[PDB]
């Protein structure tokens, strides 16, 4: 049971590291898309007045 | 081309001649039944009634939806937002509120009737003609106005149709009667207001919306008021509908209307596909009038229902281990699940409020503990169709489950046969 | 002398003055408008034109309409003559009790007092709320903020503060309702007639509260200055009458929001999340006036709406620095049912120095925050595994902290109308002792749901024996003749004849009073004389 | 306050005064650096100077950048914070050490002004709010 | 998408019969109007689309 | 190079020259398509053509869209890659085969320019970075 | 960075050598060109950099 728990948590730490790897890539896309969205809305409002 | 001023700020025909009619966003009828006859032209942008003109919201407005007459109770004069994603039951909850008023207008006097107004902004004409076919087949058209600024209409017509629809519904509020306005897709009104403002070169803000898109919606929604007894005592109840995108209620128009309205009926697309229909998220749904305007009797049984569903939600995210029995969590993991499948309801069939509070009584006092979780929707039919139908006649008149009744209907739910053994 | 309207874009009017422009912040009266339309000069546009924000709606404004300068900013009635009245943004009575007596007529625009007249005296304000008085005690004379998203309970918490603090208070109070719902401004009014805080009619001077309302229906010009009007009523009591005032501002977020609704039309390119570039300076110039000087004292309570529970939004994040005690209300605490939903590890007070409240209060506050942060650190395991891998070292710190979370919950006097439980006011000496006991282990054997929604530590023991009574009630109360059909209830066939059958008229009474009007099918327009003619057949 | 100066541009003060107060305090602090003594300067809420400089820039119709800050908001903080130096012994050997204070929002140090000042200074003192309620005060991560 | 609709509208309105209109990528109607409206002198809407979407 | 034309617009060239070189190269290869012969074209980094075209659009003060790209950045590659055709027998029977190259960032095939060309081109050769570092080359997904 | 190149380009083009050019933090070269495009009023590209990145 302890050897099966040692192998069930080397598959789980692995799988929660590949899931975290896909979550930081998707957050970094949403981080970059949030700055482009905020910027485009500020440029569209400055060009409407200037 | 020549442009002639008419001397008039924007008007619509209000009055009793609008009941039964399908009009556009400016008051012209589109149903092909001729001009509006018994009406007068009132303004569209009316100031909301002030602090002295109002009174407290005490009398309820029964929807017929069991998850909202119990958990999220609605009073005559409040503003209840129906917010959710696409195809999650927002129109269906609102349509059941309109259909139910026909079932309750025939059983109340003239001063207690609720006259519905459905404002359809930015939908198809196929959808609106399906609703008028539905509201005529039920009979709800003799109490309903349909204001329809569809998607082919100009963006100024979809911007003004909530206000033009409210001015028609404010006739019933201002003359001592009770109104119910449903602004379907208030999210689509703000899209029409954004378009109309970006072309007028007013500078855009967040998600290119104008700066005054809050004042677009607060000056509309604050017209739903319960007036004082000096002003006839009428009410207007608003049901704005806001559509979210992937459940993101942090979006600009959703956060505006959430902060304007009193309550919110939040519907989820994951609860919708678990069979929970109407897909009401009980944690996020609030009503800020609260149980001050609930049916008594329903209020007696909702406290047992609101508490057990609060424990059933925290026992979840531990429910994936049916090997791990505890028999105290497992007690409420099944008791809340009797309540969850109690609150399910088929659409276009609103229930009278007295038949609902008996069905919540049948699951909060444990009468339906014997039946399995998968056959409670048939058991709620077994509770209703097998008790004496005079238990509902005296619960509606007494208005609360009297001590001379909760032992009558105690033994009445024992002489029924429940589909579970 | 006078000026004329040259431009109307929404709630923003440009007025042209041929000679002698008004100053900025000056009030202008539009002559010929149906309602009294008041414009306040925002900026000088450059070609003898000022740009204004309107205190009421602008529908019905004509280019060329005359505008009269008043030579001063918006001037409101101040003094004892306003107590028990409801005022507008422009100082007008909307309570229908007649015109307002004027001790003086003060401008709503002022400078913050100075650095030299600042009162550096921290003294406690006993609220009566357990989570407030323990973990973030309020300062008598300082600025208090109730942060929270929509529907977490800031309006209820400010209603509990009005009847726990301002009820037993020597000075006067001002409630500035800034851009909230008009319904709950009528709720607050009728609560204070029946509680005797506002006395109507001939007892009007015995009132101890002035209401200034600028609610959600009003244009963004009104909602941006109604906090300044409600402040001027409190600044008169602080300066001229020299007394301890209370200022409850409901939703100071709406002050910044109403400035944001006009600022793009004021010619300003937008800042971050949608706000004006002058966000911290508009908000700063208001909040520096709500101070305890050496003359009097203004203890302010400010509800702050936090948009979509995002405390990183710049309108809640700028107003953190203007406060002495922040009461962050959380949606997470309210999903547990714990009310008031005060986040214990996000609420902060400057009063939590042990130099001020003493070390005996300071350690039970820091100890509760320590045991609740530890439980938050342990929910990474005991919400995944199930409280079995802790070897009873920090199993006990969970069951100490779980009793603490329920003991921070408290019934409200104003939540009696919501929930069926009486209001509980707790003394400060009682809430230290009740929270020292769960922190140390004086109450380690009582169940955790005996701490939920109780007054003090005598009410958890009075609830615990009620729980262990009514467990034993569920073994014989069902049969063996106590709930029978024949004991104490009538029969079912008779009760339907008991009830009075109400009369249904099925004719709904609509057109029996309705004065109609004939609808013209053809469009009626104006010719050059202004006469309502048909629209010509010239196309 | 035998050795302390307090330059105070508060919240009701004009936004050019809050922009100019870090530079005004550094010129008072550079008197000690230039005369062979040692200075120490704390710019409390340097993230509130930058909001004040953003307000003057957007109202002067300067082109906005990310979070609507002007293009020279790095140059704003770098020409302020590079005045904190340790002079050589031919210039007296005096020094000025700065302590700018940046307030983050939920720890997000990838925000625009926090990124700029992290690049300028010679190291951060982080102060987490989870360590703060864990009893670790000062909450230095 | 309006030319192909007009052919389908004739068989519906005049010929009076049931027709099938398969439109492959009606998004490319929306995208094409968004390329034109950048040059028609308009303030752009959300993500970069035309205000009249 | 007996059969190859090389149309080079490098990183030092102006952005309108990098925008044009896919079209200049396609006109040179359409000579063989139109005269009955067969052509191959490789636009290596159409990722970099669109960035050069995004530069011209933002310097022309045109309103940007997803990832600040112009609204006609689809039509940029759509106009180009439709010219790779197989002609009929009445037009000669000539053909042009295109191989557009798109560099993704972290395996993100759901990028804006990446999904634009996936909806333009017929097939797709997806080359994977995990197979590439394991020695499997050509690292075909 | 262009000044450091020009000193290094003399050692390549006139002295005929193999030069090491150390550009300390090439990211700061990017962000300083990002600032001068913002000062010349140019509309920034994606995440905030200059259109000519
Ligand atoms: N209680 C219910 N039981 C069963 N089906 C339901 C129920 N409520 C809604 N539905 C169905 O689910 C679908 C959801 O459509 P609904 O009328 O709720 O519109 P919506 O999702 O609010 O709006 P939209 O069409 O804009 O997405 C419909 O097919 C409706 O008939
Ligand atoms: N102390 C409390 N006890 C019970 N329920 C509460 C309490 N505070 C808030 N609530 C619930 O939360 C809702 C929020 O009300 P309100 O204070 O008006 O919201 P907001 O703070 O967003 O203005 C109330 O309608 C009530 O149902
Ligand atoms: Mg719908
Ligand atoms: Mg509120």
């Amino acid at each position: 049971e302890h050897a099966s728990r040692m192998s069930a948590m080397e598959n789980s730490t692995k799988s929660a590291g590949e899931m975290l790897g896909k979550l930081t890539l998707d957050y970094n896309r949403k981080r970059q898309a949030t700055i482009t969205t905020e910027l485009i809305e500020i440029i569209a409002g400055a060009s409407a007045l200037m | 081309d020549l442009v002639y001023r008419t001397g008039q700020i924007v008007n619509v025909p209000i009055g009793p001649g609008t009941l039964g009619r399908v009009t556009d966003g400016l008051g012209q009828p589109i149903d092909g039944k001729g001009p509006l006859t018994n009406v007068r032209s009132s303004l569209v942008e009316v100031k909301a009634p002030g602090i002295i003109a109002r009174q407290s919201v005490r009398e309820p407005l029964f929807t017929g939806v069991k998850a909202v007459d119990a958990l999220v109770p609605i009073g005559r004069g409040q503003r209840e937002l129906i917010i959710g994603d696409r195809q999650t039951g927002k129109t269906a909850v609102a349509i059941d509120a309109i259909i139910h008023q026909k079932n309750c207008n025939e059983q109340v006097p003239k001063a207690q009737r609720v006259y519905c107004v459905y404002v359809a902004v930015g939908q198809k004409r196929s959808t609106v003609a399906q609703l008028v076919k539905l509201f005529t087949q039920t009979g709800a058209m003799r109490y309903t106005i349909m204001v329809s600024a569809t998607a082919s209409d100009a963006a100024p017509l979809q911007f003004l149709a909530p206000y033009s629809g409210c001015a028609m519904a404010e006739y019933f509020r201002d003359t001592g009667k009770h109104g119910l306005i449903i602004y379907d897709d208030l999210s689509k009104q703000s899209v029409a207001y954004r378009q109309m403002s970006l072309l007028l070169r007013r500078p855009p803000g967040r998600e290119a919306f104008p700066g005054d898109v809050f004042y677009l919606h607060s000056r509309l929604l604050e017209r739903a008021a319960k007036l004082s007894k000096e002003l006839g005592g009428g009410s207007l109840t608003a049901f704005p509908v806001i559509e979210t995108q992937a459940g993101d209620v942090s979006a600009y128009i959703a956060t505006n209307v959430i902060s304007i309205t009193d309550g919110q009926i939040f519907l989820e697309t994951e609860l919708f596909y678990k069979g929970i229909r109407p897909a009401l998220n009980v944690g996020l749904s609030v009503s800020r009038v609260g149980s001050a305007a609930q049916f008594p009797g329903m209020k007696q049984v909702a406290g047992t229902l609101k508490l057990e569903l609060a424990q059933y939600r925290e026992v979840a995210a531990f429910a994936q281990f049916g090997s791990d029995l505890d028999a105290a969590t497992q007690y409420v993991l099944e008791r809340g699940a009797r309540l969850t499948e109690m609150l399910k309801q088929k659409q276009f069939a609103p229930i009278p409020i007295e038949r609902q509070t008996v069905a919540v009584y049948a699951a909060t006092k444990g009468f339906l503990d014997k039946v399995r979780v998968q056959d409670i929707v048939a058991a709620e039919e077994a509770v209703i169709s097998q008790v004496n139908p005079a238990v509902f006649k005296i619960l509606k008149a007494n208005g609360k489950i009297t001590p001379a009744l909760d032992a009558h209907l105690k033994a009445e739910l024992r002489k029924v046969k429940l589909p579970g053994a | 002398d006078a000026g004329y309207v040259s431009q109307v874009i929404g709630p923003v009017v440009d007025v042209r003055f041929d000679g002698e422009l008004p100053s900025i912040l000056s009030s202008l009266e539009v002559e010929g408008h149906s309602v009294r339309l008041v414009l306040e000069v925002a900026q000088h546009m450059g070609d003898n034109t000022v740009r204004c924000i309107a205190m009421d709606s602008t529908d019905g404004l004509v280019r060329g309409q005359k505008v009269v300068d008043t030579g001063s900013p918006i001037k409101v009635p101040v003094g004892r003559g306003t107590l028990g009245r409801i005022m507008n943004v422009i100082g007008e009575p909307v309570d229908e009790q007649g015109p307002i007596d004027a001790a003086d007529i003060w401008s709503i625009h002022r400078e913050a007092p100075e650095f030299t007249e600042q009162s550096t005296e921290q003294e406690i304000l006993v609220t009566g709320i357990k989570v407030v008085d323990l973990l973030a005690p309020y300062q008598r004379g300082g600025k208090i903020g109730l942060f929270g998203g929509a529907g977490v309970g800031k309006t209820v918490l400010i209603m509990e503060l009005i009847n726990n603090v301002a009820k037993a208070h020597g000075g006067f109070s001002v409630f500035a309702g800034v851009g909230e719902r008009t319904r709950e401004g009528n709720d607050l009014y009728r609560e204070m007639i029946e509680s005797g805080v506002i006395k109507l009619g001939a007892e009007r001077g015995n009132s101890k509260c002035t209401l200034v309302y600028g609610q959600m229906n009003e244009p963004p010009g009104a909602r941006a200055r109604v906090a300044l009007t409600g402040l001027t009523v409190a600044e008169y009591f602080r300066d001229i009458e020299g007394q301890d005032v209370l200022l409850f501002v409901d939703n100071i977020f709406r002050f910044t929001q109403a400035n944001s609704e006009v600022s793009a039309l004021l010619g300003r390119i937008p800042s971050a999340v949608g706000y004006q570039p002058t966000l911290a300076t508009d908000l700063g110039g208001l909040q520096e006036r709500i101070t305890t000087t050496t003359k009097g004292s203004i203890t302010s309570v400010q509800a702050v709406y936090v948009p979509a529970d995002d405390l990183t939004d710049p309108a809640p994040a700028t107003t953190f620095a203007h406060l002495d005690a922040t009461t962050v209300l959380s949606r997470s605490i309210a999903e547990l049912g714990i009310y008031p939903a005060v986040d214990p590890l996000d609420s902060t007070s400057r009063m939590l120095n042990p130099n001020v409240i003493g070390a005996e209060h300071y350690n039970v506050a820091r100890g509760v925050q320590k045991v609740l942060q530890d439980y938050k650190n342990l929910q990474d395991i005991i919400a995944i595994l199930g409280m079995d891998e802790l070897s009873e070292e920090d199993k006990l710190t969970v069951a100490r902290a779980r009793k603490i979370q329920r003991f921070l919950s408290q019934p409200f006097q104003v939540a009696e109308v919501f929930t069926g439980t009486p209001g509980k006011y707790v003394d400060l000496a009682d809430t230290i002792s009740g929270f020292q006991g769960v922190l140390t282990g004086k109450y380690d054997d009582l169940p955790e749901m005996a701490f939920y929604m109780v007054g003090d530590i005598k009410e958890v023991k009075e609830k615990a024996d009620k729980m262990a009574k009514d467990i034993a009630s569920r073994k014989e109360a069902d049969n063996k003749k106590v709930s029978e059909e024949l004991k104490d209830i009538p029969s079912l066939d008779k009760l339907v004849s008991e009830i009075k059958e109400v009369v249904i008229e099925e004719d709904d009474g609509l057109e029996e009073d309705f004065k109609a009007e004939a609808l013209s099918s053809e469009t009626v327009v104006l010719n050059e004389e202004g006469k309502s003619v048909p629209l010509p057949k010239k196309n």
